[PDB]
């Protein structure tokens, strides 16, 4: 019964199923995008790219950019360089 | 060989030449559906011509569902006039019909396994797969997904000669294999 | 039928807005004439570039812009379209046929294009 | 807050225009689609918090000139 | 700041006349107005989702649709809505979608 | 060309707070490491279904030829390596269904087939069409079922 | 007017003796604090929330 | 005297906790992820033999 | 050894513990899911030799002399795994004879 021929692992099929109902993040607008950065950035005055990523909900290189454009990466004795929401 | 293949599918695009609001097209188009998280295009259909068509921000279309080159055109100039309808300056630029799909029937059961045998080099039959022996030809760039049925299914092709060669072409191989 | 339902979300609705109302320092008589009145209320061309070359190859919009036909508003499960037929499932949602409501959980649909 | 910082942003596209003039938060609230309500009082703590730190300068009288080097 | 589906139907216009009448009236500012509006989409919305337990069918033609923000809007021909315990018919209908 | 150095003794070695070997050795290469990695893939892979030393060299080699060809470099390493086991468990004259080496690797049998078809494009090299007595044995064993069945099975498929 | 104001100061002598007179049940197991942090965290997902509306507005 | 039994239990008792090991890392990334790791994967069956 | 000290060690072995590190960044009250794995019941086949066709027989000793092949015996332990995601629900699947 070992290893019986399968044509798809039943944990990749259902992981699949997440990942295809939830589908890609969309790129929204730029000011709603960065309402949502200002909101964020007012919790607490410092963000990690990936959760930043995850609270937005939109496009890592679409995000990238609209943080460039206000935003400014600060090298840190945090644990590195991250960025930093305030336009100054 | 007394058969020539029937078009089933072809694929055209063509460059409207000016950007466009996506969300804009979908609120106000018809048939047109637009779902950003699953596609980064607009999807339409027009029945009269029985195709359907996708449409980007960049001003660019694809064309497909149309059975005739004539179909593909017509079906191209009427998308981008529902387009310029909604008051874009959409435009008729490089329209080319970038894929064919092709089908016909020879009428008597084919012996895929031979078939694969004497054109090892060009054959691929994996029943596990797919049924269908996928054969390239090499002088037209024709895929043809041959079947034990008989049915045939040619692709790849810019033109209809390209379909017709290729099927004139693959006949004779073919009867070389009749079962 | 339906008027009970309806009457079982006028009194969701209206306990739903008492801490609004309290919470905008509004006095609560406000509520008893809404409700008054809501209810009073209720009962070869080589060069291509031209388009204008084909006429007339569209429909009348005046249907999404007079909306006076039945109207049904609800939720979506699952849509799916097979090259010639939508299928659906709509769930719980409202309907209105021939001005009479309508009220349903599972909506299931099939049509042609 | 977060409003706080998107005027700040809101202010250096001004500067961008190069038509800067000594201004107040009302008219910038006001063209950035904003209110102006006690929420604004406590915007405005939040914004005199950042007079306490406006490397983009925000003062109080006749003010915005961010730019520690700024001729044209 | 929520669903708004059932806004432009029999129950939500009559909410908003009323809004509006007294409005006219001066007794409800249109901030309330608004917060009425947005606890009414929410009562309904939860009373209709836990209220209702009956299952429906239809068939018919479908002459439009459209998609946009999760937004279907579908515009169906010649409807046959048939549920178990009785049977509507419709010469045309429209069904607006949202999840 | 490379070595690395141990423990050793204990005097020395570890310093201020244990700072073990000076370091961590930090050997190689990643044209070297991923090929390092999909080989031990492959071994897990095989002895997951008893497949003999033979066909894993066959795979090891099918692979580096792929690996180095790197018409594949986008598709998944282990994709790769599953798919050069089932090629060379076919041209081994004892072929495994696509469904089985599934069974052994985490890739899915369509990425297995798509990764298959790409490779014997990259080689240029074909594989025997599999035929029905090509399984017989394998199934009726692990069925348990006896010779004469297994035989019987075998005329009446082919 | 001037009644409206006591009332006024009474809700707020109403809302510090309930954080107070809890900020001691934590004590016992800042409850203003928490709660003006459960606060901070809604505005953002208000707005995500409300836009929603803006465009669902615009579809229908 | 320690004979064949105790001492193959010594190597076994040392292959199995390897074993162990390699289950609990190749879980964890998958578990990280959020698939459902399939065990007969995760074991490793050459470490014993 | 085989009788009783495999499956011993087998269950002196302590159940293995697996949870996510705080997977999705949301409440992640306990909500990463607990994975459990204990071991049991170890069970022994007799000698066999897999052929390159890969179909199982038995191995005598002499044809292990003289083709060079290891006189080795398949180990099969059944395997319990439990999923605590915090969703009220665990479910205890067991895998057999792996």
């Amino acid at each position: 019964t070992n290893y019986k021929p399968v044509a798809n692992h039943q944990y990749n099929i259902e992981y699949e199923r997440k990942k295809k109902e939830d589908g890609k993040r969309a790129r929204a607008d730029k000011q709603h995008v960065l309402d949502m950065l200002f909101s964020a950035f007012e919790k607490h005055q410092y963000y990690n790219l990936k959760d930043l990523v995850d609270i937005t909900k939109q496009p890592v290189v679409y995000l990238k950019e609209i943080l460039k454009e206000i935003g400014v990466q600060n090298v840190k004795g945090i644990h590195k360089n991250t960025w930093e929401l305030k336009p100054e | 060989s007394g058969i020539v293949p029937q078009l089933q599918n072809i694929v055209s695009t063509v460059n409207l030449g000016c950007k466009l609001d996506l969300k804009t097209i979908a609120l106000r188009a018809r048939n047109a559906e637009y779902n950003p998280k699953r596609f980064a295009a607009v999807i339409m259909r027009i029945r009269e011509p029985r195709t359907t068509a996708l449409i980007f921000s960049s001003g660019k279309m694809v064309c497909t569902g149309a059975k005739s080159e004539e179909q593909s055109r017509l079906a191209a100039r009427k998308y981008a006039r529902v387009v310029q309808k909604l008051g874009f300056p959409a435009k008729f630029l490089d329209f080319k019909i970038q894929n064919m799909v092709g089908s016909c029937d020879v009428k008597f059961p084919i012996r895929l396994e031979g078939l694969v045998l004497t054109h090892q080099q060009f054959s691929s039959y994996e029943p596990e797969l797919f049924p269908g022996l996928i054969y390239r030809m090499i002088k037209p760039r024709i895929v043809l997904l041959i079947f034990v049925s008989g049915k045939v299914v040619l692709t790849g092709a810019k033109v209809r000669a390209e379909i017709y060669e290729a099927f004139e072409n693959i006949y004779p191989i073919l009867k070389g294999f009749r079962k | 039928t339906v008027p009970k339902l309806y009457r079982s979300v006028i009194e969701d609705v209206i306990n739903d807005v008492r801490d609004i109302f309290l919470d905008d320092g509004v006095d609560e008589q406000v509520l008893m004439e809404l409700k008054t009145l809501w209810e009073n209320k209720l009962m070869g061309q080589v060069e291509e570039e031209p388009l204008n070359s084909e006429d007339d190859v569209s429909d009348e919009e005046g249907q999404e812009l007079f909306d006076t036909e039945n109207v049904v508003v609800c939720q979506y499960d699952k849509i799916h379209r097979s090259k010639n037929k939508w299928k659906f499932h709509l769930k719980d949602g409202i309907m209105n046929l021939n001005g009479r409501d309508y009220i349903f959980s599972k909506a299931i649909g099939d049509a042609e294009w | 807050f977060g409003v706080l910082a998107k005027i700040v942003n809101y202010m250096k596209t001004r500067h961008q225009r190069g038509d800067t003039h000594p201004l107040t938060l009302d008219e910038i609230l006001d063209e950035t689609q904003h209110l102006d309500i006690g929420l604004k009082q406590k915007q405005w703590l939040m914004t005199e918090a950042l007079v306490n730190n406006p490397k983009i300068e925000v003062i109080d009288g006749k003010y915005a000139f961010k730019p520690k080097y700024n001729v044209r | 700041m929520a669903y708004q589906l059932y806004r432009n139907t029999t129950l939500g216009n009559s909410l908003q006349e009323s809004l509006d009448e007294l409005i006219q009236s001066q007794q409800i500012t249109p901030q309330l107005a608004l917060q009425v509006l947005l606890q009414f989409d929410k009562a309904i919305n939860a009373a209709l989702a836990q209220r209702v337990r009956n299952r429906v069918n239809f068939r018919g033609s479908l002459n439009t649709y459209r998609f946009c923000d999760n937004v279907w809007t579908f515009v169906l021909n010649d409807v046959e809505f048939r549920e178990v315990t009785e049977l509507i018919k419709v010469d045309k209908v429209k069904i607006v979608a949202c999840d | 060309l490379s070595t690395m150095i141990g423990k050793g003794t204990g005097a020395a070695s570890f310093d201020e707070f244990g700072n073990s070997k000076y370091q961590n050795r930090r050997t190689m290469s990643s044209s070297d490491r991923a090929m390092m990695n999909a080989f031990k893939e492959i071994t897990t892979m095989a002895d997951r279904i008893n497949l003999p030393r033979n066909i894993v060299d066959r795979t090891n080699n099918l692979f580096k030829q792929v690996y180095e060809q790197k018409s594949l470099k986008g598709r998944a390493n282990d994709a790769i390596a599953s798919a050069c086991l089932y090629i060379a468990c076919r041209q081994e004259g004892v072929p495994r269904t696509f469904k089985e080496i599934c069974a052994v690797s985490r890739i899915s049998k369509k990425e297995i087939g798509r990764c298959f078809k790409l490779i014997l494009k990259a080689l240029e090299t074909s594989v025997d069409l599999i035929t029905t007595g090509d399984f017989m044995s394998r199934f009726c064993s692990n069925l348990c079922l006896p010779k004469q069945v297994q035989m019987a099975a075998t005329h009446i498929a082919r | 007017a001037q009644l409206k104001f006591f009332e006024q100061l009474d809700q707020i002598e109403k809302q510090r003796k309930d954080e107070q007179e809890r900020e001691i049940l934590m004590r016992a197991a800042q409850l203003r604090l928490k709660q003006k942090a459960k606060e901070m965290q809604q505005q953002e997902l208000a707005q995500m929330r409300q836009r929603d509306a803006n465009l669902t507005a615009l579809a229908a | 005297l320690d004979l064949a039994g105790p001492l193959l239990a010594f190597l076994f008792r040392g292959m199995f906790k390897n074993l162990l090991k390699e289950v609990r890392i190749y879980a964890q990334k998958f578990i990280d992820r959020g698939k459902d790791f399939n065990l007969e994967l995760a074991i490793k069956t050459r470490i014993i033999s | 050894f085989i009788q009783m000290s495999v499956q011993r060690i087998v269950e002196d072995a302590p159940p293995i513990d697996l949870q996510a590190e705080a997977q999705h960044a949301s409440g992640e009250v306990e909500e990463p899911p607990r994975y459990l794995l204990k071991f049991e019941q170890i069970y022994l086949s007799k000698p066999t030799h897999w052929e390159r066709d890969g179909a199982p027989s038995p191995m005598m000793p002499n044809e292990a002399r003289l083709r060079n092949l290891t006189y080795s015996a398949p180990l099969y332990v059944d395997i319990t795994k439990t999923v605590i995601k915090e969703g009220e629900e665990q479910l205890q699947t067991q895998h057999q004879k792996t």
